Parts: C-alpha cells; structure tokens; sequence
C-alpha cells in the first residue's frame, strides 16, 4: 500500500512546488501549448 | 521529504567510532558554521538504499566499499571528482575499491581486514593452523576457559576459513567479475564450512555465538582467541587483557583469505550539500588530525591517507592487519555482492545450526548468488530525482522517467496543467 503513500507524496510535491526546474519540464512537455488549446475551443 | 540544505547528516556503522567522527564535525562546525550530525542506525547497509531510493537519508554514507556499486547502480550516489593533488594523497588501490564503471563513487578512508586476536596470558603461542584448535580447546576447557569465540552470524567472519582452500565469490576474468562463475559450493568451500560445522558438533564453539557474546567473552578473559577487526582494539584496551594481533591460522596448510573491506564515505545523489560534503571529507576528515580523532575512538586499521598511514606504520597490530589483508582478497563492489552476502549468510547459519548439511546449504547459496528486484520502482526514481538538486541532467532524468511510464506521465500532466491555470 506504500505505492499510494508515495503517490500521495508525489501529488502534494507537484501541487505545492513551483520551482523553475519544473517550469523547464512543463515547457519541454508542451504543457503551455496543450493549455492554450483549451482556452479557445 | 527534502534533505536539509545547509547542513550535513552522516550515517556510519555503530562499531566504527562515531564519537571521534563527530569531533571532526564539531571542528568543521566551528570553522564554517555548518552543523554536522552523525547517526548510526541499525541495519545501516540496508536502511540507506531504502530511504535514498526516494531521495531521503544522509548527505554522507559510510560503509565498506562492497555495497557502493549497488548504491551507484541504483543512482543513489553522486560522482566523486577530486583534484589530482588530492588523489595523490591516498593509495591507488584504495581508489580502485571505490571506482565503479570508471567513476569514483566514494572517498576511501581505511582498509579493514580480519585478524586473529588472542590472549597472550592464556595462549603465549597462538595456533598457526585451524587444525590444532580442537586440542587447544579441550586443553583450555579443562580449566574452564575456551579456545576461540568469534561471530558466526555474519558470513564476513567465517569467510576466511571458507575461502582458504578454494572458496570464492565471483571469478575475475579480463577486468570483469564473472557473475556466471561463483565458487560458493566448490570443494574448497565445502571443506572450510565443514571444519566450522565439525567444531560445533564437537562443542568447541556454539552455533549461536554472535558479536556481543564473542567480544565480551574475550574482553572478560573467558576465551583465549577471537577473530575481529581493528575497531575492536580499543574495547580490548579498556579490558586490560594482554592481547596480541597476529596472522590468522592456516587451513589445510593454506592461509585463510579474508575479504578485504575499504571503509568509504559516499555522497547522496539527492543531497543539496554536495560541495559541503566534499569540503568536509577532503579537507577535514581525510587529514592527519581528522583520522587521528576517529582512530583514537575506534582504530581504523590501514588508513588510505599516505601521510597518517606513515605515522601509523609502526603498530604491530596494523602490520598484522596488512598481512592478513595481503593474504586475503579485495572485496568486489559489483551490485551482486548484496545477494552474495545474503546467500552465504543463510548457508553458514543453516549449516552451523544443524538445519541443512554443508553441501545442501552451499548448493542453495550457489544458486541464490544473484540480485533480484532490489532496484527502485518507477515511482521512486521520479520522487528521488524530483527531490534532488536542479540541473539540466536532473531535469532530463525526470523526462526519460515519464516518457517510459505513461500513468506517471499522465499524473504529471494533470497535476501541472492544473498548476499552469492557477497562474492563468
Ligand atoms: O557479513 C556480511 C557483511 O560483511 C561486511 O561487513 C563488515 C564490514 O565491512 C566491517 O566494516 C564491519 O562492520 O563488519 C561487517 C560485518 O558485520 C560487508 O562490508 C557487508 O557488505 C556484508 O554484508
Ligand atoms: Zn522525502
Ligand atoms: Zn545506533
């Protein structure tokens, strides 16, 4: 059941942190591109 | 969660004189204002790969070099990049013990080898061979004492007898340890473990004697001999037993070949204090003053630092240590050493207690000499890499992890896309 306990820690890690390292990962994944598709159609 | 940034947590085994190490940490603290904390957990060599798999644990991990390859294979240690002026301070064979896949993964500290410790008052002339110990015991048991007590629960201590006439872990061929060729159940190892089992069947040793029982019995003068390393010398010194440290006994005319360990200090790959640890290890611990503080607590043996090893050359107990080291073999650092020690520990325990025959215990140990799924999961590497200092190499580790794990890639997308709309 520790996989969920780590999924609980990964979850709370990604929702509270906003470091520029993850910013580079967001942009490299095209996340800003996929969100800009949602704000038109 | 996050390893504390701006301080150093150190893990070292409980028998290694952590108090002397803490003293060099206090000098590091007064010179830098950085707090150094030294801890000694139980089952240390097992706790570290479990907590560091998620990016937790200490900044610096101390252990013999044989565990560090598995730590490095699982991405738990940072690459050690010392200057040439510092690599020339330590003997090259100590650097070889911590080199893995071409990269240095730890700083060598000291070289450890088991020696025969004996009470000179009970035994003016210690036995040269294993064969004469049964008669020495029945001679000493007549006056209530006993001949030899050493730890039978860890295969590290019975390995010299097992390897003396042919036993080996993995064969070395063309600079590569042969995982396929394991010499755990050959005739030389069979005759070695049989001699230990036979001496239990004849009541010359008890199958349950461990480290505490064997050490106390020697320090209380209850046994004439024991088998241990240099860290045990200072406890014998406070017991005032007139002891000697000499070569290990021979078996079938062959010198017993202990597994040589190089105590080494690794650096956590998820530590934000990698520069502080390099400064601590190179400029404070690996000095004459730093090693003298640790050695005065519990002796280190044959230290890797050339300068202090010269100051420590004139010790007869260290000369005996190097003699047994030169007769023994350097331990492999390959990841499969974890499964090797596990297999041999089970065989020695299952043969000494009377549970399996010597041939059945070794044959089962010969089979089990292969590491199985003690590798971190796809959910732990991400947590460990995300909990590690940021770099273009660390960020690329996160991406290759997600690209090979879709539902982790899915969880990262959904959690970050929701974040990206928080700041619109
Ligand atoms: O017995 C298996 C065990 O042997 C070695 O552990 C040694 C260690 O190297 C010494 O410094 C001292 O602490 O005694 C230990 C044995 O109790 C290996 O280093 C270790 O990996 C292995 O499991
Ligand atoms: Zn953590
Ligand atoms: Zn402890």
């Amino acid at each position: 059941s520790d996989e969920r306990a780590l999924l609980d820690q990964l979850h709370t890690l990604l929702s509270n942190t906003d470091a520029t390292g993850l910013e580079e990962i967001d942009r490299a994944l095209g996340i800003p591109e996929l969100v800009n598709q949602g704000q038109a159609l | 969660m996050k390893i504390e940034e701006g301080k150093l947590v150190i893990w070292i085994n409980g028998d290694k004189g952590y108090n002397g190490l803490a003293e060099v940490g206090k000098k590091f603290e007064k010179d830098t204002g950085i707090k150094v904390t030294v801890e000694h957990p139980d089952k240390l060599e097992e706790k570290f790969p479990q907590v560091a798999a998620t990016g937790d644990g200490p900044d610096i991990i101390f252990w013999a070099h044989d565990r560090f390859g598995g730590y490095a294979q699982s991405g738990l240690l940072a690459e050690i990049t010392p200057a040439a002026a510092f690599q020339d301070k330590l003997y090259p064979f100590t650097w070889d013990a911590v080199r893995y896949n071409g990269k240095l993964i730890a700083y060598p500290i000291a070289v450890e080898a088991l020696s025969l410790i004996y009470n000179k008052d009970l035994l003016p002339n210690p036995p040269k061979t294993w064969e004469e110990i049964p008669a020495l015991d029945k001679e000493l048991k007549a006056k209530g004492k006993s001949a030899l007590m050493f730890n039978l629960q860890e295969p590290y201590f019975t390995w010299p007898l097992i390897a003396a006439d042919g036993g080996y872990a993995f064969k070395y061929e063309n600079g590569k340890y042969d995982i396929k060729d394991v010499g755990v159940d050959n005739a030389g190892a069979k005759a070695g473990l049989t001699f230990l089992v036979d001496l239990i069947k004849n009541k010359h040793m008890n199958a349950d004697t461990d480290y505490s029982i064997a050490e106390a019995a020697f320090n209380k003068g209850e046994t004439a001999m024991t088998i241990n390393g240099p860290w045990a010398w200072s406890n014998i010194d406070t017991s005032a037993v007139n002891y000697g440290v000499t070569v290990l006994p021979t078996f079938k005319g062959q010198p017993s070949k202990p597994f040589v360990g190089v105590l080494s200090a690794g650096i956590n790959a998820a530590s934000p204090n990698k520069e502080l640890a390099k400064e601590f290890l190179e400029n404070y611990l690996l000095t004459d003053e730093g090693l003298e503080a640790v050695n005065k607590d519990k002796p280190l043996g044959a230290v890797a630092l050339k300068s202090y090893e010269e100051e420590l050359a004139k010790d007869p107990r260290i000369a005996a240590t190097m003699e047994n080291a030169q007769k023994g073999e350097i331990m492999p650092n390959i990841p499969q050493m974890s499964a090797f020690w596990y297999a041999v520990r089970t065989a020695v325990i299952n043969a000494a207690s009377g549970r399996q025959t010597v041939d059945a215990a070794l044959a089962a140990a010969q089979t089990n000499a292969a590491a199985m799924s003690i590798s971190p999961s796809a959910l732990q590497d991400l947590l460990r890499t995300l909990k590690s200092p940021s770099s273009p190499q660390q960020q690329q580790q996160v991406l290759n992890i997600l690209k090979s794990n879709p539902q982790l890639m899915a969880a990262f997308i959904k959690q970050r896309t929701a974040k990206y709309v928080a700041n619109q």
